[PDB]
């Protein structure tokens, strides 16, 4: 099963203020998934895994969150690697969208 | 609360 | 008055790198309170209300039974691979047990398993027998009919978990009953002559939310596309709803957010702008 990924922030994005970058993937199988948060293509520091659950329809879910400060010019994205995707699916994070 | 470990045996 | 309890278990062959192969997670009304992993091998609390109302004797007793469940699910991966005739690779054993206390007071207890993300065995209370969904789940039914776990499991799903769930609701009545107001932001993006209006609600509690887009005061549910109620790292929730519009019509649109924290449904615009 292919994962349904959505990239979002904890608090509304504001320059020069601390925030949390969340990357949630759901509706996938097998449970093995490589979710990585990255700043300008380079992986982010303090990436923590807290979610390891499955829905009522047995489909797995995972949330990867890391502490960051949004800056203008730096592009934030989430790279998802799965054995059912073939090519890695990357989802861009927009502060004003 | 979770019961006995025997209920998970297949 | 609908209160739920769920204990989800996962036994893995390929976790893979660094990750634990076994994981036991507990829930009270969809909120995490019980945590266990094959690396640490300890059942630890996650919420402040559960730890303040339980002693270490409870957690020590909860650890050993899940440690036994870990060893039982360890051999389950090997037993099920023989029935299917598999050498190895990506294989998983799922388990979801618990009970639901409905508004009326009717007890709804469930106990079911799955192999490779597909229904394996499910326990029925009305028949008092373990139902086999796959032909490879038939030798499991033979073990259950010989051992007679059916009566012991029924007195657990109808009494043991139900009596404890009533206490769990009372222990975290202040936590579950608390309402968290969301931070709403209305955005817009221009692509190929189509203005995509976005609406994001930040950190709200409880989980149920209805975020709909409006055009000239009238709801447009069909044209709007939702991303679902996605969870945050602190326990709160997030939602993302987008709608397609004509360039120069952005301010005619309004984001309607109806939540338990708001006594009246919140109406937010792009130029207003949003929650602030």
């Amino acid at each position: 099963l292919t994962p349904k990924v959505q990239v979002y922030s904890r608090f509304p994005a504001s320059a020069g203020t601390k925030n949390v970058l969340n990357c949630f993937a759901a509706g996938f199988h097998p449970p093995k998934i490589s979710i990585t948060l990255m700043k300008d293509g380079v992986p982010m520091e303090g990436a923590q895994y807290s979610d390891m659950s499955f829905n009522d329809d047995w489909t797995f879910q995972r949330l990867v969150h890391a502490d960051f400060t949004p800056s203008s010019g730096s592009t934030y994205a989430c790279k998802v690697e799965h054995e059912t995707l073939k090519e890695p699916q990357v989802y861009k994070w927009d502060p004003e969208f | 609360t979770a019961g006995q470990s025997n209920y998970d045996r297949l | 008055e609908l209160h739920t309890l769920r204990y989800i278990r996962t036994a893995m062959t390929d976790p893979g790198p660094g990750l634990p192969w076994f994981v036991d997670v507990g829930y009270v009304d969809g909120e995490l309170f019980m945590h266990y992993n094959s690396t640490a091998r300890r059942a630890v609390p996650r919420t402040e209300w559960i730890a303040a109302n339980t002693d270490q004797q409870y957690w020590d007793r909860e650890t050993q039974i899940v440690q036994g469940s870990e060893q039982i699910n360890r051999e389950n991966l090997d037993i099920l691979r023989r029935r299917y005739n598999q050498t190895g690779g990506s294989h998983t054993v799922q388990w979801m047990s618990g009970c639901d206390i409905l508004e009326d007071g009717t007890i709804r207890g469930y106990h079911q398993a799955a192999y490779d993300g597909r229904d394996f065995v499910a326990f029925d209370k009305g028949t008092m027998t373990l139902t086999a969904a796959v032909p490879e789940a038939v030798p499991t039914k033979r073990k259950w009919e010989e051992g007679g776990y059916a009566e012991g499991l029924k007195q657990y799903l109808e009494e043991t978990c139900v009596e404890w769930l009533r206490r769990y609701v009372e222990y975290g009545k202040a936590e579950l009953g608390r309402r968290e107001r969301p931070e709403v932001r209305v955005w817009g993006k221009e692509a190929d002559g189509i203005l995509t209006l976005s609406c994001r609600a930040h950190g709200f509690y409880p989980r149920p939310i209805v975020v709909s887009w409006l055009k000239d005061g009238a709801v447009r549910g069909q044209d709007a596309q939702s991303g679902g109620i996605v969870p945050n790292g602190d326990g709160t929730y997030h939602t993302w709803v987008t709608i397609d519009a004509q360039p120069g019509d952005g301010d005619k649109y309004q984001c309607r957010v109806e939540h338990a924290s708001l006594p009246q449904p919140g109406l937010y615009s792009w130029r207003s702008g949003g929650g602030l």
